[PDB]
RNA sequence: UUGACCUCAAAUCAGGUAGGAGUACCCGCUGAACUUAAGCAUAUCAAUAAGCGGAGGAAAAGAAACCAACCGGGAUUGCCUUAGUAACGGCGAGUGAAGCGGCAAAAGCUCAAAUUUGAAAUCUGGUACCUUCGGUGCCCGAGUUGUAAUUUGGAGAGGGCAACUUUGGGGCCGUUCCUUGUCUAUGUUCCUUGGAACAGGACGUCAUAGAGGGUGAGAAUCCCGUGUGGCGAGGAGUGCGGUUCUUUGUAAAGUGCCUUCGAAGAGUCGAGUUGUUUGGGAAUGCAGCUCUAAGUGGGUGGUAAAUUCCAUCUAAAGCUAAAUAUUGGCGAGAGACCGAUAGCGAACAAGUACAGUGAUGGAAAGAUGAAAAGAACUUUGAAAAGAGAGUGAAAAAGUACGUGAAAUUGUUGAAAGGGAAGGGCAUUUGAUCAGACAUGGUGUUUUGUAUU
RNA sequence: CGAAUUUGGGUAUAGGGGCGAAAGACUAAUCGAACCAUCUAGUAGCUGGUUCCUGCCGAAGUUUCCCUCAGGAUAGCAGAA
RNA sequence: UGGAGGUCAGUGACGAAGCCUAGACCGUAAGGUCGGGUCGAACGGCCUCUAGUGCAGAUCUUGGUGGUAGUAGCAAAUAUUCAAAUGAGAACUUUGAAGACUGAAGUGGGGAAAGGUUCCACGUCAACAGCAGUUGGACGUGGGUUAGUCGAUCCUAAGAGAUGGGGAAGCUCCGUUUCAAAGGCCUGAUUUUAUGCAGGCCACCAUCGAAAGGGAAUCCGGUUAAGAUUCCGGAACCUGGA
RNA sequence: UAUCUAGCGAAACCACAGCCAAGGGAACGGGCUUGGCAGAAUCAGCGGGGAAAGAAGACCCUGUUGAGCUUGACUCUAGUU
RNA sequence: AAACUUUCAACAACGGAUCUCUUGGUUCUCGCAUCGAUGAAGAACGCAGCGAAAUGCGAUACGUAAUGUGAAUUGCAGAAUUCCGUGAAUCAUCGAAUCUUUGAACGCACAUUGCGCCCCUUGGUAUUCCAGGGGGCAUGCCUGUUUGAGCGUCAUUU
């Protein structure tokens, strides 16, 4: 907030030659008449600078949310759209894919890689594992290193391990029906979301 | 200054309000503190309820007049008719209320009932008894809609 | 190679003194070579031993004044406790926990009870 | 991924943590690799690396180069290793530092304090 | 003559305490103007900036001389709402709360005014010990112009009877956590490029660990770490079941009927003026001056004044965590932030160099290379340096070093040139360049007819 | 050019104040109100600037009121839906 | 154009970004794509989200660079010349020989304020000495300032300024002897004591304030790269004490 | 001194630049139209022109912009009575 | 067709733009409460084998003591038999110390490295003079001790 007014310039005027803009005075150090408290000056603020009490999050209708969330599980059960946004089933015997408590219970990512593979979303985890790639931008040094894709999303009913499993596998996100977030169930907005129930998740659904 | 059809606006925005700005960024965090505080009192109150039992009020306005909800404490005259006494009640978790007056029959006895059946519904533990743990309940507003 | 702390306090208070003197003679010994060669750093070896003789002369001398006054308030201001100004000046424990005769007689007659309530 | 609040995965502060780091936490991140023969006979993978101990190079332009620590730069982040040096053509040898990441270990200069070590670690000697 | 008491002194008397720093927040005092009103004086800015005094981890407030007018609520604080509303305002510009309601947090209380009067039962201090944040004994002193116990209005006290119920201590075994320390997974296997593999290609392994960082390029598996779990030390300390141990015995507290009582804060309340302030408007609060109370009295009940009722509390004395605050200090985690003219003035020996007598003002300034391996040696030159070498993946990385734009310059060279140059339309000349004839065609004299 | 002289040092006078044999003079190159920091990014109906392309449509300097006459509101002209 | 969510299991050390290029293609254009050089580590298309998002100007800000231009100019203070030496190199350095000037209210010999090592020696010319430099008040390394008598220190002047005390909400103001209970040295009793004592008098009634006022006392000769009324030799004096 | 050399070496100013006559034009052109003309590179002067440079005219007007000063302006105020 | 402007399949200059990077800032959130007469914050001097700055420290001076780790520091030297250890370290932790002149700053003053007084000890054939070492001497307030003053006022006669 105080950021280009740490100084105590004041305009010289006309009659000197120069730009009516305020100076930085005094003398001895070469920031002695210097353009100063401007957008357009070396040192000075930046034009309307940046506020913290801008818009950040946004309110949204309750159902409005929920439609979208139902809409992308609908898209989840389209076939095209999945293909559409890329996620490697053309593999899957047929979409909803549907497993079971064995999965469910899974206590191993050894064994939920294998389950993976058994499913056919083996596919995607290659997917993200061969897209993971380097950001193009100043992420690189913002925390956003690398960017990778987003693989199956594995919705279940009751926590005995699997979200432990799926949580080290790469690329595989793990939800619960209850909450079921729209954020993956339709990633950058694009529906169709590879997503992996299991028969409790299916009954929970309903 | 002003211009076309269009509702006459009052903007108190004519003194320092940009210093004087209070964006509560921190609603997430607060709420999650408030949630780790009342885990932390439980533990702390382990075998009691984390709330004081209060009585049935009735809303004072004509607005309000239908509506009842929770008031601060029980009047000294509610507790005598539980059949107790204040210092004994406040050490047991009721709330009192000296400043409090019992005009209304209905209030006194569905005042008294509740002291019945929280008196029915605790189990004071004695000073050098064996400690028989009692699987705390977190709300005696829920236990006592 | 320095002395060693140990041994410093094993020695008496006479040997300490007379360590000490030796110690300083070297140094100022050491400090002409010094002057007169290009570079040698036994001078801030014997300087070393020099602060753990004084150090070991000091810390046994306030040993022993703390023995002198031990058992006995009022003991001089360098050996009492140096937390910090305000915690001096803060009630003592025995001082925030003392209450009146009715206030001890309430809390005695209710305290707190542990209840619960299941059924 | 992490799980607890107390590490951070910021970028700039491992930075800061790992050129700022003292002496002794530099010894455990110039912490290297025994062979595969040593891990055998002992049971450990990596030890902090010391002056006295026996470096094969495995990895850069002198790999599979055997040799001694002669110094452990912990400023420079790096060990010396004796006859592995290079040539000023004035004909002067100076050593090149070398990570200790990329040795790996083949004989520990042992005393009772890398032994506790090895016990600790878990290892059979 | 000698002892006191009261008041006031003096001691390098014995022992203590205050100052100052610090402003992010907090409690007050003092206090503007720019500005807006399209002028300007009330107003607004603003009960703000500046100045002054004073604390803490929070402060303040706080258990009603409250809100209300209802079937009443019930300490304080904060949020949503009330509400840009009631109201104030050259009724213009503008300003502008509070009750109820939902929620967060919830904690309640204690002094004065009482004869202990069958025993000042109270306390500081000095000595002597001890189990030393203190205890016990003794002796001075304070104190009867009042120190204990007993009571704080919700009550309570003194008496006459009533079936009762509740214990006391200082160290541990594990207890939110503080200081923390340590141990626990898996390739550096093989080919290609590269100076370096951390890149690509095959085979793998671990994973409650594929977060991050470093290593000669983008590394789960090379290292530190990360995930889950064990263990070891030094603490403020009640989160209690058992603790090494004499019996506190008339002893404190609560309670049921009655009887008599029931003390409750004064230059204060209140009133009149003056100034300031407030939404408070025949005056909201505060303060100065004048007058000056009462005891079922006094305050309030948002229109000033009689008179008659009602409702609600109990001032002029005091303490108290939590919810709340947080541009300061300490520690930590992050971001659709900025990226060396940006971001704090300061990424760097930055409040530095420097200027001003002074208050004060206040810069510029990051990058060789993986590694100095920082150019040995010969020669020209007085020397700086040059040429040749050498190191390096690169010297088109050589202190003036990552890449090295433009302005502005010197030189391969090309064209033009009678007091400007540049430009448009259109050709010519010179220079330079893309497009297009193996394209999906003949069936057999040439062939390099499963290739046509 | 022997003095109402000249001058060093130490002192006192500080900003609506000082000091002035009086010029609005001097008060650190600043004086018809110094300098420093802050309020302050003070206000400005007044100057100056206001950064990519193409397509379609496309004006007004006129009415009324205003301490209004270098400006606004209003109606008119124009665009879009 | 900078960032963000998806996707292209997109491009890349066998060369990304960037920059240069009267080379090519496409779009009316904003621009995009490619060919060739330099470069060495990241970056892009598509669907969306987002903004500190587009420069020719603002006597715009910061930095850099021109024509002018090898131009104006380097002309006050009378003035330089010959030889030698040293040096790569001499109008400028040193030595000698001349010629001059300041002409004792100096261009001489010291000091005050101020400066702070500029003093001196030895090396030494990258920058500075608006020409040059072998020289320097420049650079590098070192040396140098010696007091009982000279000053400060002591006194008080103009004035400043605590205390008592009184104002001010307060930072602080007044006041300096005023409406204050304002106080230290001598033969000393001569031996366990003790400026407690058989004893004595007063009256400035803090302090600061002058390196030119007042003031206790040192001169000569010699000595160094530089210090001397300070060192040395000689000859003295003052204060305090015994 | 200027001038020419050896060495050293700035600044003002600069939309682009630099030959005229007339015309029209924002009513006084270096550029536009018509005509005169027009030949590299330059040196010393020079002061007609560049409506040459120096400064957001200080004269005048406007602004619902000030300030110094005055008073029998409006509204107040220290002091005094 | 010489010398003097434009453009390079072109170099070399001047200059530091772009690109890429970042132990830095800026905002958000969470946790905690800890300065000082037992002398703070801030200054001024000094301390390293070679230091000018910065870091740290105070004549015990780039540090002493204690604890932990375990074999360094490194720009060059220096003691590597300390390296199977009561032990390297420009290490970490940190509880004992040291802490020069100052500074609220405290004996009085302060443009003085000025001027006092008290106590003890040592030396100068010394209680007084000088010197050396050590310990002290501020103010405003509170409680207490001692010594006092006041026909303020009680007990009221040699």
């Amino acid at each position: 907030e105080k950021a280009g007014h740490q100084t105590s310039a004041e305009s010289w005027g006309t009659g000197r030659a120069v730009a009516r803009i305020p100076r930085v005075g005094g003398g001895g150090t070469g920031r002695s008449g210097q353009g100063a408290f401007g957008n357009m000056c070396r040192g000075g603020r930046m034009f309307a600078p940046t506020k913290t009490w801008r818009k950040w999050n946004v309110k949204v209708n309750h159902n409005e949310k929920r439609y979208a969330t139902a809409s992308a599980i609908a898209a989840t059960a389209v076939a095209s759209l999945v293909l559409a946004r890329g996620h490697r089933v053309e593999k899957i015997p047929e979409i909803p894919l549907v497993v079971s408590t064995d999965l469910e219970s899974i206590q191993k990512t050894k064994e939920a890689v294998a389950a993976l593979k058994a499913v056919g979303a083996h596919s995607d985890l290659l997917k993200v594992l061969k897209s993971k790639k380097l950001r193009a931008g100043k992420g690189k040094y913002r925390n956003r290193r690398w960017t990778q894709r987003r693989g199956p999303l594995v919705v279940y009913a009751e926590d005995n391990g699997i979200v432990k499993a799926l949580r080290n596998v790469p690329g595989v996100e793990t939800a619960n029906v209850a909450s079921l977030n729209l954020l993956q169930l339709a990633p950058g907005a694009h529906l169709g979301r590879f997503v992996i129930w299991t028969e409790a998740a299916f009954t929970k659904l309903d | 200054a002003i211009s076309k059809n269009l509702p006459i606006l009052k903007n108190h925005f004519r003194k320092h309000w940009q210093e004087r700005v209070k964006v509560h960024f921190d609603q997430a965090g607060k709420k999650v503190s408030r949630r780790n505080a009342r885990a932390t009192r439980a533990a702390k109150i382990a075998p009691r309820p984390l709330d004081l039992l209060r009585p049935v009020v009735r809303a004072p306005t004509v607005k309000y007049n239908r509506k009842v909800r929770a008031g601060r404490g029980f009047t000294l005259a509610e507790v005598k008719a539980a059949g107790l006494t204040a210092a004994y009640a406040r050490t047991i978790g009721i709330a009192v209320d000296h400043r409090r007056q019992n005009r209304n029959q209905e209030i006194f006895d569905a005042n008294v009932q509740r002291l019945k059946e929280y008196q029915s519904k605790i189990i004071v533990f004695p000073r050098n008894g064996k400690a028989p743990e009692a699987e705390q309940v977190l709300s005696a507003a829920a236990t006592f809609p | 190679a320095g002395v060693k702390a140990y041994e410093l306090r094993t020695k008496s208070k006479e040997q300490l003194a007379s360590q000490l003197v030796d110690l300083k003679k070297e140094l100022a010994e050491l400090k002409v070579q010094k002057l007169s060669r290009p570079s040698l750093p036994k001078i801030k070896t014997v300087r070393k031993s020099i602060a753990c003789v004084l150090t070991v002369i000091n810390e046994q001398q306030r040993e022993a004044v703390r023995q002198l006054y031990k058992g006995k308030k009022y003991q001089p201001k360098d050996l009492r406790a140096k937390k910090t100004r305000a915690l001096r000046r803060a009630l003592t424990k025995f001082e925030a926990s003392q209450v009146t005769e009715k206030q001890r007689k309430k809390q005695i007659a209710f305290p707190q009870r542990k209840y619960a309530i299941k059924a | 991924a992490k799980q607890s609040l107390d590490v951070s995965s910021d970028r700039r502060k491992a930075r800061k943590a790992y050129f700022t780091a003292p002496s002794s936490q530099r010894r455990v991140l110039l912490s290297a690799p025994l062979s595969k023969e040593l891990r055998a006979q002992y049971g450990i993978k990596a030890l902090p690396i010391r002056r006295d101990d026996e470096v094969l190079v495995v990895r850069g332009s002198k790999k599979g180069q055997e040799g001694k620590i002669s110094s452990v730069y912990r400023l420079k982040f790096a060990v010396q290793v004796d006859k592995v040096t290079k040539e000023k053509v004035n004909g002067a040898s100076v050593p090149i530092n070398l990570h200790p990441s990329k040795l790996v270990i083949t004989k520990l200069h042992l005393d009772k304090d890398r032994k506790a070590l090895i016990q600790r670690k878990g290892g059979k000697l």
